[PDB]
């Protein structure tokens, strides 16, 4: 495999940080929802907690929760101090895939291997809160918020938020580009010109238009306790027994759950070579 | 069989070392190269794609501004046939 | 160890990719089993599921199930589809072994040394799916179907297989393999001459000879919830308690079980190193 | 005791590091090497199991095809003890 | 493709290896050079906690020591402002 | 993050060990308390056992235990070996920070990370229980002790036990500048020169001069089973739940707990290099 | 460290392999045991399984079991069977230990470090499983069996052992040099001159001297379901319970029981490094 | 800032590594030669162990073998003294 990346990076004259950047660009988050449980009751996995977004004058994000008034906004600090307030809140849950395995209405992961993809996010301060609940937001969009206007907000947010990001934040870079990701294909799949159309996921690029109009079923064969916006233009996949069953099962076992601020393996320290 | 230092001094070479694994657990490289050549193949059959959705217009362009006359009939086949072409090369890409 | 290599590549004048694939090539997957439990209760483990395999027009492997009419055949893809639907499913178990610890009607790793032999597969697609079934299949075949034209067929997909297959895909590569040795000590065992001589598992050769017709009692000492082919050439293994109770225990234990997708450690990332 | 770097200049080296284990866990090079080493004397033995054979198949050619006449009972008491020297440099080879 | 050992001889290499980890874990690089650059600003910023304590200070000196003499009120209002630019420049730094 | 080093290194003129010291001691321990557990029954934290310590002509420590006499030490090994003996007894629970993390009243580390961030520390000598006495000691020293002799007593004995640590010895060194840390904090919160004020935790230099006397509501707001002296000076991160309940969270746990003497990784072994 | 080595070696004139081999040389394993659980029921450590050992005609090894006639033996081979087909029997129990922690009477390792130290051992052949009841039984071994001709048979059995044995088969290295350590040590309590004296532990050297007639209390301060032979010269330390109340309490509390055969972490495989 | 690699070509290093940890977990380097170490002052402490042993021997000799003749008391006061001075020595180099 090091020999591929080699042979990618001089056919396409990319430096070795640019063939690991697109490679590395092919990973995403997907099924963010927050995890709440009271003691060792039933679970709840709720993706639909935030039904609107605004950038605040200061480049800060603010919210309306579903169920709240219309224009009744919360900060996203006031909102992460509420979650980190309770103690049924267990943080965010979210799947990791390459862009190829995303097959609009089902994932090309078998269920007992999608067990193994998922991570429990403890957002370790504001910004990274930020982000689990706007690739949330993302996911769960119905087409009366997919607008121009909200476009250009969420891409000015995440352009402050990159600037803010070093590619040595595994972790941030990971939902960062998870947000492009969801924001670009969902403004493709409302008729919008992209920001990025390397951004819009590749089977979703094909389902557009392959399944506009009364697909034939060979067409449609290729793409086939939990709350998720069913009017989500980008949450498809939520609908398939076979994503929801391994996310319950995953939560409900007792073998300790994989962090998500740990998916990234580091090493730091001293190394000593003796030799004669 | 040991060589004492005095017939070869050891030499001993000390660094700072910081390791960051470049993709997300349990991801493999294998996968992301995959996925790498997979969307590079599913970015050029966006022609395809493109290809399908247009006789499907020209196809209900025939039918909603539309007998010995055959020459629609004659249209709707070419754009049929055409649409055909396109979903049988998807498929193979698809069903390798 | 390091040495050994050494003085073997150049003793063979084989480079150190052959050295390493010799050394390599000791190492197959056997035991190859279903898994299902439904919730804690008693868990089953199957290796009769398949009763026959053929090769369709396009190189697809096709199954006759076990209790199914003698030419009711079923895709690879419809297996394994039913499979990843069955709640009760839990994947395929298989043993780690070297090729030396295979001893006909037993193996030379003790019952709490086997218990660590264990891993757990679930099929990442449907090669893998097909691979673990194959494996299954060859393990558990009868004289009747150990015929010259199973043996091609078997061949002719594996050689199609090996070729789609690069050694990087280590996991593969071992289902590969244990696929090799599995069935050209089958072809040897039925007095039909193997595709490869390297491939007949060393101590069956040995038996075969030795244990001919009313062995000495010193020669077949050198030798001595689970469904098995009793019939089946190459599971002579099951009959043993000594492999058997380790399999059923290994699967009740409360300590999370190793994948089998992750036998072979890997780490992609950067390396940076300061000194003065 | 520290150099600082404007005597001895810092140097920082960067890679792309990628690390694959030969064999799959728990097998240890040891195991792996031990088996391949087996194999390799198990390969030469063949020799012995064939010869073996061989003389087993000759004990049944003399029962099958057959006093004061000891020619064939000559011909077994050969073939009894000729297999018996292959039985006993197997049986030193496994039970070292 | 292989190259034969007779064509191009291997090299085996050896030593010793010590490696230590620099940071106690689950603490990253990341995370230690971060609260180095924050202590490196709140040290810079103990000036603006001093000269903020300084206002408070004089504001309890007139206070204590004390109409259409509107002296004191011009005192109390110089230091009230000043403190009130110490504290705002302090916010900014926290809540960034 | 390597280039920041190399940068710093450089713009400071300081050799890579200085840069990766002056790294390193932004990190520190914290809320240190003994953990007593009968069977499954609820566990006790206590960080109040140590009333006063003193140093004994031949520089060890000496301890004058909670509800014993004014003037009754006892040994640090007589206390080590009393603890040891009690079944009760689990070690010390410590938690890892960073110097910008203590806001004084509080922990910026919200509750679900800060489960992550807590050990189990059971030592491996005298010299290493002495190091956590210490550490809690200083944690809950009210103002009456918080005097220049006990000052002087406590930097002479961190002198002799830090002439006696390699640096190397990775625990011990960050036992020794967690106590630096609270030490010079404690001097400078009871208006005393500190004998180095880059070991003033860098809040709590602010928090001094901020909170000093009815501080408007704005400044208050940057800084906010369980026995912690109330009077403690350095301990006030103990008052808030967001500490407390996160601790005890983390010991009722079915996880294994992470041993605080294996927070820093090592290896030593020999690496053999085969190439062609 | 790594300076620490390299002063060792060039001061001694020592290779780095001789300089890393007398650092090794200082672990070894101590309290051997045989471990038996009958399902979750109570379980039961046994030192005192072999009371007589003798070396056969081919150098392998014989032993007379506890309760059995004294001329009573059994065969190595025949004892390893009876094991492995018990279904109670889980294998050996050892702890890790540097010599100079070996006080005698005592360890010094506080009991929960000890905790840390234990590990189950599964034999994987029949020389793993002599080894591990050769160690237990010279630990367990009376006056009456510590006799030059037992010296003799040991050492012959040792030096054949070792000569079957590389460096790195770190295991049984490390079970054959435990051997030599107690061994030399039991010569050295019966005054018999030891066949190596750097093999004599070296607290048990200073003890023999120190505690022989009516010891003063201040030397012996320096000193001070379990099955274990009261009169085994070696097995002084399993009277403390500061040693039987961790071993028992290992056995019921550590989860995943860390296996004697994998103490020695060890990678093979393929590196390849990108760079330009 | 990126160096394409038209400008800088890139190198691939390729190896077979074997890594084989020298003591057995949880031993640690600094534990083995912390023991190393102790049991090297050890040795040298046999001669103090041997000689405290002499002056046992010595009263034991003395007790065994037998007032206005003193000089069997002189005789024990002096082993008894060399006895404490051994003890002394040994208890500092444990109790340090
Ligand atoms: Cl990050
Ligand atoms: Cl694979
Ligand atoms: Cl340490
Ligand atoms: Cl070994």
């Amino acid at each position: 495999s090091a020999a591929t990346i080699l042979k990618q990076a001089i056919a396409g004259d990319r430096s070795l940080v640019e063939a690991a950047e697109a490679i590395s660009q092919q990973t995403l988050l997907r099924l963010a929802c927050e995890v709440r449980q009271v003691g060792d009751r039933q679970p709840r996995f709720t993706a639909t907690s935030i039904a609107r977004v605004d950038v605040a004058p200061g480049c800060r994000l603010r919210f309306v929760l579903d169920g709240s008034p219309e224009d009744a906004y919360v900060t996203s600090e006031d909102y992460f101090k509420r979650c980190c307030g309770q103690s049924s809140y267990r943080g965010f849950a979210v799947a990791v895939l390459t862009a190829n395995e995303d097959h609009v209405h089902s994932l090309a992961v078998p269920p007992l291997v999608l067990l193994h993809r998922f991570s429990l996010f403890n957002p370790r301060d504001l910004l990274d809160f930020e982000l689990a609940c706007l690739l949330m937001y993302l996911e769960n969009c119905p087409r009366s918020h997919a607008t121009p206007s909200t476009f250009a907000k969420v891409l000015a947010w995440l352009g402050v938020a990159g600037r803010r990001t070093s590619p040595f934040e595994r972790v941030r870079c990971l939902f960062l580009r998870s947000c492009h990701w969801v924001l670009n294909t969902l403004m493709f799949m409302v008729h919008v010109k992209p920001f990025d159309d390397e951004f819009v996921l590749p089977h979703w690029y094909m389902a557009r238009y392959l399944l506009a109009n009364n697909p034939p079923p060979v067409l449609s064969a290729l793409f086939c306790c939990v709350a998720y916006n069913p009017a989500g233009i980008m949450g498809s996949c939520w609908a398939s027994e076979e994503v929801r069953a391994p996310l319950v099962y995953w939560w409900l076992s007792e073998t300790p759950k994989r962090q998500t601020s740990s998916l990234f393996y580091q090493f730091c320290g001293s190394l000593e070579v003796l030799f004669q | 069989a040991a060589v004492p230092p005095s017939e070869a001094e050891p030499r001993l070479q000390e660094a700072l070392v910081v390791v960051n694994a470049l993709l997300p657990a349990p991801i493999t490289l294998d996968d992301a190269l995959g996925s790498l050549d997979d969307t590079r193949r599913l970015v050029k059959a966006r022609a395809l794609a493109r290809t399908y959705h247009a006789c499907m217009v020209n196809l209900e362009r025939l039918a909603r501004h539309h007998t010995i006359d055959g020459a629609v009939a004659a249209h709707q086949d070419k754009m049929r046939r055409l649409a055909d072409t396109c979903m049988a090369t998807i498929l193979q890409m698809y069903m390798s």
